[PDB]
């Protein structure tokens, strides 16, 4: 790699404080470009190996 | 060797083989450069991202 792109990783989503959703797959980190907070404006999934964006899946949780 | 060529103290066996033609090297590597590699393999498991401004709690590695 020429370049590195810096995102804000997030272990999971806790929907209602009810329902953990995770990442089926450790190859796979769902994250949001928008560092400085704790949520943010819109979310992706790409491999850890290679920046291959794409938007999450209901399969991929 | 600086100490081998200045006869002012008797020659030990490192010596009696220098006059004997043969020369033991620098060891290849050095134990302060053997030390950096081990280090950074251990704070590689901390490198979540170059953005290295703190180090990454390794109960999440």
């Amino acid at each position: 790699p020429g370049d590195f792109v810096n995102v804000l990783a997030i272990a999971g989503l806790c929907v209602n404080g009810e329902i953990a959703l995770t990442l089926r797959e450790p190859g796979l980190v769902l994250f949001t470009h928008e560092l400085q907070t704790y949520t943010a404006t819109e979310y992706f999934v790409s491999s850890r190996r290679m920046f291959e964006p794409r938007k999450p899946t209901v399969s991929d949780f | 060797y600086k100490r081998c060529s200045n006869g002012r103290s008797v020659a030990d066996l490192v010596c009696a083989q220098y006059y004997s033609g043969v020369m033991v090297l620098p060891g290849v590597v050095d134990a302060e450069k053997l030390h950096m590699y081990s280090a950074s393999l251990i704070g590689g498991m901390a490198l979540g991202g170059i953005t290295a401004a703190a180090a990454l709690p390794f109960s999440y590695a």
